């Protein structure tokens, strides 16, 4: 009577996919009724088909989701480096440093953004009468 | 519905998984999935705590590939609540993502350029660097070696001579596993994505 | 080698400024921004796995057909016309004369794109021009 | 409009009907049947009844309109195109359009066969002018001068593979050709050239092959350059209209090419082409545009002006490149 | 049906929607009906082929149908031959074998 009647990595794929939000399923209740299931975890980890997050003491499989994305590593670690080194521009003054640089900016500076009686003879019949000022 | 948002979202995708770690994954691919997300539910979704989303929104919201908003709530029976909401602001991500492709790239061919110059020497014990035109200047009267200003010893000559070829391939690996980044661009830029 | 350098793998995309050049010597292309930055010190080997030719700075021009092969040919019938100048009138009339002439200078040319008599045809070449 | 065969009938264009009837009755296709009838290349039943009877004998005395003609044609088993043509000598009225009288492409082999002293009668003549300057025209396109290259590439390598099985074909036209020899002498009257003279026939020079373009090899290489020096023009951004003689001079001062060899630019692909005796010419096609070019250009001077325009269309998202030689002396044909 | 010219995707209908393609699909077969020998006197086709090899300069944009930016057909030329299509069906339906 295991929550989830999941049973080879094939299934479990299916599983995930079909999830209509991204709440994650507890891997402490899905491996129950499983008697081994973290090598099936870390092998789909490896093959970079499902997402995973593991605890802090020690490596141990928690909540899965489905991968949408690629490969979930593809970059060496001296371009992530590189990547965090760089720091970003004014938000305002991107788009122009990118115009300088001579590439098409996607954003404009929010600075330009715009933000957008005589008396009355005719007395018994003031009011049954509407106005019809054009035609 | 057009497939410009898919695209977009590809390389956010893309992005998010390649130049960051897991949990930044999880938190961006959330927002992605739900167009806005509030700060209670995103943990409720990803089991987090507090304090291990701190370090991602903030990573995130600093390069902007993800944008804040903050409104007043008055719940029929509570007091009022200051919410915060996540979402991603397409033509900011893609314009930071632009700008720090460019960087990192520039910043490598910058690298490349200055290693095919002259090595340099430096003095081995207070450790400052001397530049080939600068240490011609100080060499002894014997014409035999150069001498550091401030420790009057000998200069060794400086390392990195050697790397050439290792720039070359770093910046080769760069681009061939950025091509995606690029090509998704390309495409990007063909057409106009309206701001969210 | 679609739109960006070989070596140093720099999209037009990402510099749209970049630009490229070709020695006469191997018909490489490359940018300009490796070419100052191999080349400006001294000469050096082209920055090509199995090619070896020594090229200098100054030698690097502009492509002007974007096929390769025939830039070869022009360029190369560029040197051989410089050697070989004549008219119709050098000939006193003789039309037969002229076209065998032109027809020689042809197999020429396509023996030096081919490299089939290099050092045979280079010596002939030179003993003209001296002449 | 006069094709009988199942098969070529068929086809939708004019020009494919054309490259099919010539194949089956090149003389080409008999021959190779006569050496060696175990050879699978087909015939035309139709063509070939014409050798039976005499030419005088084609048809029965008096006027045979297209459907009388056809009619009659069908019951015999006859080609009505073959038995009008020629009969044209035989004819005391001979009817047909402008295109038959001052399109030199199709124009010097009719010319030939009427009668000097015959009376000229041009009806429904107010528009023309419109025939004699739309018949010394042409216009190349990005796609043409691409698919000249590929038409150039094909023809080195097929040259080179005839080269390497047996060469001795070669020789033999080279030698014709250094005679002095033309395509008249060199082509048969059953055969037509690949490429149809564009000039008017007494502008076409008399003298023999200039020598540039006499060997395959050198005229392939003679093509490439000229097809890549079309591509540069290409590019301009802005509408340039120039005359022929400054086309030229540009031309030699960036790629060695003169005057003379573009004059022989047509003579001498069809000889070449003959000689590779290529069964198929659907690649080839693109040249015949490029080798128009070269005659048309390099012959006039007076009256024609090429105008390269970057946007075909103006309401285009993307520039298409086209250059135009235009015929401007509507008297000229 | 109508000859109207299609505007961009409106809200239309789902399920008659789908019938479009069969609708296509018999249009093209119903001008493969159509479409027979003609005669010699009033025939156009010749006259264009009458010279094959004729490679003049192409016309202007003013007679060609009209195209889009993205260079896509602007659709009015696809009304027009529907109303010749509905002419011809009129025409040859008379003729019956009654
Ligand atoms: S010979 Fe006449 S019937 Fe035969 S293919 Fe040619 S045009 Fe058609
Ligand atoms: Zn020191
Ligand atoms: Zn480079
Ligand atoms: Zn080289």
């Amino acid at each position: 009577l295991s929550t989830y009647d999941v049973h080879s990595p094939s299934e479990l794929l299916k599983l995930l996919r079909s999830q209509v939000t991204f709440k994650g399923i507890s891997c402490k209740d899905l491996k129950d009724g499983w008697p081994q299931c973290d090598e099936t975890i870390n092998q789909l980890e490896e093959d970079s088909k499902i997402l995973v997050l593991r605890t802090k003491k020690d490596k141990t499989p928690r909540y899965v989701w489905y991968n949408s994305g690629g490969n979930l590593k593809c970059i060496d670690e001296e371009f992530v480096k590189m990547w965090e080194n760089v720091q970003l521009p004014q938000f305002a003054e991107l788009p122009r440093k990118l115009q300088d640089l001579g590439l098409k900016p996607a954003s404009v500076d929010p600075a330009t953004i715009k933000r957008q009686k005589g008396k009355i003879t005719n007395t018994h019949m003031t009011g049954i009468l509407k106005d019809y000022s054009h035609r | 519905d057009r497939p410009i948002d898919d695209i977009v979202k590809n390389l956010l995708k893309f992005v998010v998984r390649g130049f960051y770690g897991g949990s930044f994954v999880l938190v961006l691919d959330a927002i992605l999935f739900h167009s806005v997300l509030a700060e209670d539910d995103l943990k409720q979704l990803l089991s987090i705590n507090k304090t291990e989303l701190g370090p991602l929104i903030a990573r995130l919201r600093s390069d902007r590939l993800i944008s804040i908003h903050k409104q007043r709530e008055y719940p029929p029976n509570s007091k009022s609540v200051e919410r915060v909401y996540y979402y991603v602001k397409y033509p900011h991500a893609i314009d930071a993502i632009k700008w720090k492709v460019h960087q990192v790239v520039q910043r490598l061919k910058d690298d490349l350029d200055k290693n095919s110059e002259p090595n340099g020497y430096m003095c081995p014990i207070c450790l400052t660097k001397y530049t080939q035109l600068e240490a011609v200047q100080l060499l002894n009267f014997d014409r035999t070696e150069f001498l550091c200003s401030l420790c009057d010893e000998p200069l060794v000559e400086d390392d990195s001579g050697k790397k050439n070829k290792e720039k070359q391939d770093k910046l080769n690996r760069l681009m061939d596993q950025i091509q995606p980044i690029i090509d998704s661009l390309k495409k990007i830029d063909d057409s106009r994505i309206e701001e969210n | 080698n679609k739109d960006m350098c070989p070596i140093c793998k720099t999209d037009r995309y990402l510099s749209p400024d970049v630009k490229f050049l070709v020695n006469p010597e191997c018909y490489h292309r490359i940018c300009e921004s490796c070419v100052d930055r191999i080349f400006s010190l001294g000469p050096a080997q082209c920055p090509y796995k199995g090619c070896d030719k020594i090229l200098r700075k100054n030698k690097f021009k502009t492509q002007i057909f974007d096929d390769v092969e025939v830039e070869k040919e022009v360029d190369i019938r560029k040197r051989v016309f410089n050697v070989f100048n004549k008219t119709i009138d050098d000939f006193n009339g003789d039309l037969v004369e002229y076209n065998k002439y032109l027809e020689e200078v042809e197999d020429i040319i396509y023996k030096l794109d081919h490299g089939i008599d290099v050092a045979k045809t280079e010596e002939k070449l030179r003993t003209y021009e001296e002449l | 409009n006069l094709c009988l065969h199942p098969e070529v009938s068929k086809e939708r264009k004019g020009t494919v009907v054309d490259e099919k009837c010539r194949r089956m009755t090149n003389g080409q296709a008999k021959r190779k049947l006569e050496e060696d009838p175990e050879a699978n290349v087909e015939l035309c039943e139709y063509h070939e009844n014409l050798y039976n009877i005499e030419v005088e004998d084609y048809l029965p005395k008096g006027v045979f309109s297209f459907e009388k003609l056809l009619k009659y044609c069908e019951e015999k088993t006859l080609c009505p195109y073959f038995i009008v043509r020629r009969m044209i000598s035989l004819c005391n009225i001979i009817i047909y359009s402008y295109h038959y009288l001052l399109d030199p492409k199709i124009a010097e082999r009719v010319s030939n066969e009427v009668s000097k002293d015959s009376i000229v009668i041009f009806d429904e003549a107010h528009n023309i002018d419109n025939v004699c300057i739309e018949s010394l025209s042409l216009d190349l396109t990005t796609d043409a001068l691409r698919r000249a290259t590929r038409g150039a590439n094909a023809l080195d390598e097929r040259i080179s593979e005839v080269r390497k099985v047996d060469s001795q074909k070669l020789q033999d036209e080279y030698e014709k050709l250094v005679q002095g020899l033309h395509s008249a002498d060199i082509l048969t009257d059953q055969e037509e050239p690949f490429v149809e003279t564009p000039v008017l026939p007494q502008d076409l020079l008399t003298e023999a092959i200039p020598g540039n373009i006499r060997r395959a090899e050198h005229f392939v290489s003679f093509l490439k350059r000229l097809i890549e020096y079309l591509k540069t023009r290409m590019k301009v951004l802005h509408v340039i209209s120039e005359t022929p003689k400054s086309f030229l001079q540009h031309l030699k001062q960036l790629t060695f090419i003169e005057r003379k060899p573009l004059r022989f630019c047509s003579e001498r692909l069809s000889l070449l082409v003959r000689t590779l005796e290529v069964t198929e010419v659907e690649d080839f096609t693109a040249l015949k545009d490029i080798a128009t070019f070269a005659t048309l250009i390099s012959t006039y001077e007076e009256g024609f002006l090429l105008i390269i325009e970057p946007y075909e269309i103006e309401n285009a998202a993307v520039p298409n490149p086209i250059m135009r030689f235009t015929c401007l002396d509507a008297s000229i044909a | 049906l109508r000859g109207e010219k299609i505007m961009q995707n409106d809200r239309g209908d789902v399920i008659i929607d789908r019938y479009l393609t069969l609708d296509q699909e018999f249009d093209r077969k119903d001008d493969d009906m159509l479409l027979h020998p003609v005669k010699k006197i009033i025939d156009l086709d010749g006259n264009i082929q009458d010279d094959p090899v004729v490679r003049g300069n192409r016309p202007d944009f003013t007679m060609q149908p009209g195209v889009d930016i993205n260079g896509n057909s602007d659709g009015t030329v696809d009304i027009l031959k529907g109303m010749n299509r509905l002419s011809e069906k009129m025409i040859m339906a008379l003729k019956n074998e009654y």
